[PDB]
């Protein structure tokens, strides 16, 4: 408002405290922030890593996994997202950086190719990922042998169909 | 000559046009200056606040 | 000591990652050890490999039962104003 | 013998009845703060010159006070209709959506009242002390494959049992618990028992 | 003279700032019910089957 005059300065006195209403309603503002992405992304006690030898019967998950020669250990297709998209005025950092979020969504990743759901309601207990695969099967009610005798043709309709976010991105 | 302001001056690595007297950026603040005597022009930055 | 979120000075950097405890910013936290005041990097968690393989499976052989608590805010004060008092 | 996300309610609206009450004591460019200072040693017409800019003032902070509380109670509103979806939906029965109603397979919930607001106690299943097997898919036996009805094949190293999924509990694969779909040769890691 | 022109820019610019602080706590308050969307979405179709 004023800009550094003493003039401005005090008759600005005579307004009351309006402007330290202003300031804590951007404070409240700004902390919420950073609240809004703890609740989203930091749903894992543990950071799970996945293991080094990758069969997941057929399952080909390697463009959405970490990938150490890129930017900050992101996924291939978190890349393409990351690339898609003066006067008493100043823009604070989030609490959080880059780096912890793809971290965050990487252990989240972890934990589903390789324990199913039960990471969230516990602790994390493996199953081998075609078994995983027929369990939700079961859940939409079919049977569990529609998955094991098509299990070659679900994985290439999973791939191709990874592979054309891919494109479309 | 009658731009007033305060903040620190540096040397810069812009080209006016000859009849360019001073630059401003978008939201129009001044951010560079020719000086009148020397005819080099300079980049303006505010004094550090926070 | 120098952050992306500024300077920051009475504050001892360690190099150990602990849970995040007063937020400074752009990854740092402060907290209040032993006796002296110090900043970090803040840790997400402590790591976990899961022995996955393909004929490998773990089952559950006991349970617990447990109970926890969720507060939520229904209602707020009813106030009003004569505005012409006021 | 915690309740913070209470008291925030309670501590922003005291907060912001007394900043309405202080401004009670600008100015606002006046020569006094209180009217009647104003109207005993002034007449009307230049009574009304003063006035009026502590009129323009105080219209200006109630406003900003009845926009902020529009703003806040739109804010209570969600979580209100957050609670009473709770209420029918982790009190009057149980839910599958998960962590809606704690952390870990709901099994009940209880409310409580607070001051301004509404406790829930959470009673879930949290499986626990989990070991290690070798699995399959499916068994073959007689050129025949065999799927377990509700259940995973586990082996302790030497025999093969069916168990449930969730609870350790192994019993004899039989012709009661299985059924059959195929041959043993287009399904991938089948075993011989 | 100077204090009644002075007065006519702080009535306008603080009326400019308590906009730009009003809209803003409106547009936050879409944010926020867009990031606890996607929390209960995160909950649901991430760490479970829907
Ligand atoms: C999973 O799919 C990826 C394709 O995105 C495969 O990786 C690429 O395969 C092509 C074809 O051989 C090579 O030219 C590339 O060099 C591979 N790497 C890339 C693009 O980073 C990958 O081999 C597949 N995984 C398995 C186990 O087959
Ligand atoms: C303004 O006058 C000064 C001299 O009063 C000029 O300064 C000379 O500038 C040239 C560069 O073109 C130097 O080589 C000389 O050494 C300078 N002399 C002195 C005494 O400073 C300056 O060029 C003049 N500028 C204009 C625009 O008229
Ligand atoms: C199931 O077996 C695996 C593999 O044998 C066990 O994984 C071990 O994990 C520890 C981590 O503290 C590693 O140091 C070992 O090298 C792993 N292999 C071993 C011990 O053979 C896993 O702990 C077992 N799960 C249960 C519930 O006992
Ligand atoms: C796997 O389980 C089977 C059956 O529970 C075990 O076989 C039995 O072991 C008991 C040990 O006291 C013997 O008395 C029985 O005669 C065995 N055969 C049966 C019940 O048919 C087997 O020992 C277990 N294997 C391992 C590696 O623990
Ligand atoms: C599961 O993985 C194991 C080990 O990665 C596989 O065992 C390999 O099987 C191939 C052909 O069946 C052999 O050539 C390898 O020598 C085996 N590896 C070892 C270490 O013995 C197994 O085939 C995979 N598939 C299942 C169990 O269905
Ligand atoms: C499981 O048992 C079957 C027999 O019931 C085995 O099938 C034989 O496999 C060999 C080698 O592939 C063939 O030469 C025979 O003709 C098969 N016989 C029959 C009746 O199918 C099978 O190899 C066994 N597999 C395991 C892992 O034990
Ligand atoms: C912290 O660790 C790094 C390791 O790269 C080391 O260079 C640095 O001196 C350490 N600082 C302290 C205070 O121990």
């Amino acid at each position: 408002i004023c800009g550094d005059s003493t003039e401005c300065s005090n008759l600005l006195l005579q307004y009351g405290s309006f402007c330290t209403q202003l300031n804590r309603a951007l404070t409240g503002i700004a902390v919420e922030q950073d609240k809004n992405t703890q609740e989203v992304f930091a749903q894992v006690k543990q950071i799970y890593k996945t293991p080094p030898i990758k069969d997941f019967g057929g399952f080909n998950f390697s463009q959405i996994l970490p990938d150490p020669s890129k930017p900050s250990k992101r996924s291939f297709i978190e890349d393409l997202l990351f690339n898609k998209v003066f006067n008493g005025l100043t823009v604070l950092p989030p609490l959080l950086t880059d780096e912890m979020i793809a971290q965050y969504t990487s252990a989240l990743l972890a934990g589903t190719i390789t324990s199913g759901w039960t990471f969230g309601a516990g602790a994390a207990l493996q199953i081998p990922f075609a078994m995983q695969m027929a369990y939700r099967f079961n859940g939409i009610g079919v049977t569990q042998n529609v998955l094991y005798e098509n299990q070659k043709l679900i994985a290439n309709q999973f791939n191709s169909a990874i592979g054309k976010i891919q494109d479309s991105l | 000559n009658g731009l007033t302001g305060t903040g620190v001056l540096t040397e810069s690595n812009k080209k006016f046009l000859p009849f360019q007297q001073f630059g401003r950026d978008i939201a129009d603040t001044t951010d560079a200056v020719r000086d009148p005597q020397t005819l080099e022009i300079l980049d303006i930055t505010p004094c550090s606040f926070g | 000591f120098q952050t992306r979120a500024g300077c920051l000075i009475g504050a001892e950097h360690v190099n150990n990652s602990y849970e995040c405890d007063i937020p400074i910013g752009a990854g740092i936290c402060a907290s209040y050890q032993t006796q002296s005041i110090i900043a970090y990097t803040m840790s997400l968690g402590a790591e976990n490999s899961v022995a996955y393989s393909n004929n490998s499976i773990a089952i559950p052989t006991n349970f617990t039962i447990s109970v926890t608590t969720e507060i939520l805010p229904v209602s707020m004060t009813k106030t009003s104003v004569d505005c012409t008092m006021y | 013998s915690a309740l913070g996300k209470l008291q925030d309610v309670v501590n922003q609206n005291a907060q912001a009845l007394n900043t309405l009450v202080k401004q009670l004591s600008s100015n606002f460019g006046a020569i006094s703060s209180v009217l009647n200072d104003i109207l005993s040693r002034l007449d009307p017409p230049e009574a009304e010159v003063q006035i009026d800019r502590l009129i323009t003032g105080r219209l200006q902070s109630l406003q900003t006070y009845v926009t902020q509380q529009l703003i806040r109670a739109a804010e209570i509103r969600a979580s209100a209709n957050l609670a009473a979806t709770k209420m029918s939906e982790c009190v009057l029965g149980q839910s599958k959506r998960v962590d809606f109603c704690g952390k870990g397979y709901h099994l009940m919930s209880f409310p409580q009242s607070a001051p301004h607001g509404v406790v829930f106690l959470h009673v879930t299943y949290v499986p626990a002390q989990e070991k290690n097997f070798t699995t399959a898919p499916a068994i073959c036996h007689d050129g025949k494959a065999h799927f377990p009805r509700e259940g995973v094949f586990v082996s302790n190293g030497t025999h093969w049992f069916v168990t449930q999924r969730n609870f350790y509990e192994p019993q004899i694969i039989t012709t009661d618990n299985t059924f059959v779909s195929g041959n043993c040769d287009v399904v991938i890691g089948i075993v011989n028992n």
